[PDB]
């Protein structure tokens, strides 16, 4: 499971490998084009919405 | 009889053996006969 | 081999079949022979279920020659032979045009020829949907008190035959009118519905009310499910 | 008691 | 918090545990637990209606059926292991049966294999258990 | 009025006729859903597992109604306003033949392989499938016959008439067992169970009838005068499913209490209910075909299992 | 009296009963008994601890793993089937799940054969 994350306002892309199932539990059973609060990704991601 | 206005009983080859008879009726034949005599006010 | 297969409920019979060779045996018009309705259902299940079905019937006793006067006399006396439950009369409006009738116990069980024919009709319907017919159950009906028997009959025409066809039969036994003190004594140490309620809720008040239970309700096997009940 | 039962 | 979770979960998938193991987890000598408050009048009335309390009292004299009071035992079992209901002075063997009936929902026959005591004594043991239980309700009611 | 109905993202792609949809029907297995539409009359089958259309087959003439003979999508019969019956095998078109007079509606008797034509003739035509020869005619002695239905319980065939008289026939021995008497024309007739029958009237009254008693058990009148095209029965909640073009009404079989009512943006040509599910499929006079899900009526269908999470 | 007795006895010998059959026992007459008052505030605090409320409310948002609230269901099922807590507008299938879990103590997979709905759906119905 890899995450291809993009910030359009700055226009920057990054690829991050997440090996922990725990952090990916938040994204499971969710559809496309839906807003998700990705606080589970880590301490850097506080208040981020994807 | 023009344009098939009158019923005809010639054999139709393409429709021959088009289906096989399958029957699923629980009610027995003796019960069927008694019911129809008893139908409605009869 | 499954012996006395009529006694076993039908769902268990299906599992016992399996893919292996299977032998049946059943009792019809016997002392413990199951009624017509259950037997017809089983053979319908067997015929419905590369299986080759074989039906064999036995008509001759091993002890006495057929036609023995004792056997025929005893069979009618105890009403152990179930036959066609009733002649197929014209069907009636189900919840609309049927009236209950009160059969008199004294007049039913006297040995008049007309009464005997009606008794055989009632008994065959009575033990139709029952696992093992008991001669003892007849012993309760004819003499035991408060066992009131009720029959539902087609609307009578102006012209009628000797015996109307019987659609449904209900046997009701009246209970109650039992003293409070006897209940109090019994809890420390006249049928199912008074005693069981008394012991479960522990109410001495219950029992002093008069009420009856429906011992049996039956409908004609051909007409089963049309709403006579 | 309970520990003895476990043993 | 972990204990009260465990008390509810013996019904689900923890019933397969032997009664002895469940007793060992719930009670630990290392962390002693102070006794919970004795059963109050409003709390007892909510849990047990007077007909329910009447059934326990009169059956205590009878010792006949054992099928009238099976419903109340899981309610009774929770109170004892929650440190409530004061002290019932239940023995180690008696506590095992109360846990088995109330929480694991096992029949008496199955526990007979587990407890390995004879059923006649186990029945008599459970008879003693409820006896201590029933008067303690009466002590609570008389205090009102 | 506490049902709070949903309306439907896209469950099946291209679930859209070009202009209008006349009839929508579902196969008995539930894996296939079939629909026909104007313009360029098409037969479009949608796969429930794949959520897409398996195929489309254009037709010469508009189809009044079609009935699914086979358990799968293999064998289908179409009746046309051009007096034409077209048979389609699994590969495609198989055979075509006409009838002397126009057919209002047709019903197929699975026993005896006899398929019945009810139309603009007093006689009701019969079609045998195992044998190609057309069977003997039966005369219903009423000028125009509008609707027909066959009961699966015990094989009873009843045809509606223009005068408002329902006539019951016997598929075996070809004899008229009885008659039922009740200006309004018989809009919709349905058989439900052994002893329950329903008749729709052009005035907007759906009448519950019992076989033994001539008098109706219950009466329900739509306040709008439009005829009731289709009536259905739901066994689980004992609900009788009544549909007209303006609105479709949900009501109980006994005492006639109203469950709920659904009014869409444009008129409904046909209404269908997926078996054992709260999902409702309606055919409208609109390129889009209606899909509505009723949670209280039933659970979501298996191939749309995720809707229960979405609610 | 019988109605409360039947709930407790489901976990001893009536668990073998199908959930649909058990529902028919509890609900009869096609009507409700004299309506009891909704769940009281004081009764709530005795029934569930403030931490217990916080766990159940938190799982509603996260919805990750039902085992965390698995202990709480048998208490919840008793309140609903005692005619308390008013009416939750539950469906027939959703009502069957509460009886299977809260009362019969059956796992979600075991109910899948009984309810005949797929295990994915039954988890979602439990979610509602």
């Amino acid at each position: 499971m890899k995450l291809n994350i993009s910030f359009p306002a700055t226009g920057c892309q990054k690829l991050i490998e997440v090996d922990d199932e725990r952090k990916l539990r938040t994204f499971y059973e969710k559809r496309m084009a839906t807003e998700v609060a990705a606080d589970a990704l880590g301490e850097e991601w506080k208040g981020y919405v994807v | 009889a023009s344009k098939g206005r009158k019923l005809r009983f010639h054999v139709l080859s393409k429709l021959l053996s088009f289906m096989a008879p399958i029957d699923h009726t629980t009610m027995n034949d003796d019960a069927r006969t008694e019911l129809y005599r008893s139908l409605f006010g009869q | 081999v499954i012996d006395e297969a009529a006694a076993i409920p039908l769902p268990l019979v299906k599992s016992l079949l399996g893919p292996y060779l299977v032998f049946m045996a059943s009792t019809i018009n016997g002392y413990e022979g199951t009624g017509r309705s259950l037997s017809l259902k089983l053979i319908q299940q067997l015929r419905q279920q590369a299986r080759t079905l074989y039906e064999v019937s036995l008509q001759e006793s091993i002890r006495y020659a057929p036609g023995d006067a004792v056997e025929k006399w005893l069979n009618d006396l105890l009403c152990l032979d179930c036959l066609n439950i009733t002649r197929i009369v014209s069907g009636c409006p189900l919840p609309e045009a049927c009236e209950l009738y009160y059969v008199n116990r004294d007049t039913l069980f006297c040995y008049h020829k007309a009464s005997e024919v009606f008794l055989q009709r009632l008994m065959a319907l009575y033990v139709a949907s029952h696992y093992k017919n008991s001669p003892n159950d007849l012993q309760m009906l004819s003499d035991a008190p408060a066992h009131h028997l009720f029959c539902l009959l087609p609307p009578v025409p102006p012209t009628q035959n000797a015996l109307p066809e019987v659609l449904a039969v209900i046997q009701v036994c009246l209970e109650g009118e039992i003293s409070r003190q006897s209940i109090l004594n019994s809890l420390s140490r006249g049928d199912l519905i008074p005693w069981t309620v008394s012991e479960q809720f522990q109410d001495p008040d219950f029992g002093g009310l008069s009420g009856g239970r429906v011992v049996r309700i039956a409908v004609h096997p051909d007409y089963q499910g049309m709403g006579y009940g | 008691s309970g520990q003895k039962l476990g043993p | 918090d972990f204990r009260r979770r465990f008390l509810a979960l013996l019904s689900y998938q923890f019933s397969t545990f032997s009664p002895s193991l469940a007793l060992n987890i719930i009670q630990n000598r290392n962390m002693g637990k102070p006794a919970q408050p004795a059963l109050s009048r409003e709390e007892l009335e909510a849990l047990f209606l007077p007909y329910d309390l009447k059934r326990l009292e009169m059956y205590s004299r009878n010792m006949v059926d054992y099928h009238l009071i099976m419903d109340m035992i899981p309610a009774i079992s929770r109170i004892y292991f929650l440190n409530q209901l004061g002290d019932l002075a239940l023995s180690a063997a008696q506590s095992a049966l109360l846990l088995g009936i109330g929480l694991q929902h096992k029949s008496v026959d199955q526990l007979e294999k587990e407890i390995e005591l004879p059923s006649g004594q186990l029945m008599g043991l459970f008879n003693r258990i409820i006896r201590k239980v029933v008067k303690l309700f009466n002590e609570v009611q008389e205090k009102a | 009025n506490e049902v709070k109905i949903y309306s439907l993202i896209e469950l099946i792609q291209d679930f859209e006729m070009p202009t209008v949809c006349t009839t929508i029907k579902v196969s008995k297995d539930g894996q296939y859903i079939l629909a026909t539409g104007t313009y360029k009359p098409r037969v479009r089958c949608y796969d429930t597992y794949q959520l897409s259309l398996k195929f489309e087959r254009c037709l010469d003439s508009e189809v009044v109604t079609f009935e699914i003979l086979s358990d799968d999508y293999s064998k289908i019969v179409f009746l046309h306003n051009d007096r034409y019956i077209e048979f389609h095998s699994q590969s495609g078109f198989y055979y075509k033949t006409r009838i002397p007079k126009f057919g209002r509606d047709f019903s197929y008797h699975y026993p005896s392989c006899d398929l019945y034509f009810v139309g603009a003739s007093s006689e009701v035509y019969r079609l045998n499938l195992e044998q190609g020869r057309y069977l003997n005619p039966l005369q219903t002695d009423a000028a125009e016959n509008n609707v027909c239905d066959i009961n699966s319980v015990h094989g009873l065939f009843a045809t509606g008439t223009i005068e408002g008289r329902v006539e019951c026939w016997d598929p075996r021995t070809r004899n008229r067992v009885g008659l039922l008497d009740c200006l309004p024309t018989i809009s919709a007739l349905k058989f439900n169970g052994a002893l329950t029958m329903a008749v729709g009237t052009t005035t907007g009254q759906v009448l519950l009838y019992d076989l033994r008693s001539d008098k109706p058990l219950l009466v329900k009148d739509h306040q709008y005068g439009l005829p009731i095209k289709s009536v259905h029965f739901q066994d689980s909640l004992d609900l009788i499913l009544s549909a007209d073009s303006r609105i479709v009404k949900m009501w109980n079989k006994n005492s006639g209490k109203i469950f709920t009512s659904l009014e869409p943006e444009h008129d409904l040509n046909d209404v269908c209910l997926y078996p054992n599910s709260g999902m409702l499929l309606t055919a409208n006079e609109t390129p889009k075909m209606g899909i509505y899900y009723i949670p209280v009526l039933g659970p979501a269908p298996r191939w749309c299992s995720f809707l229960d999470n979405l609610t």
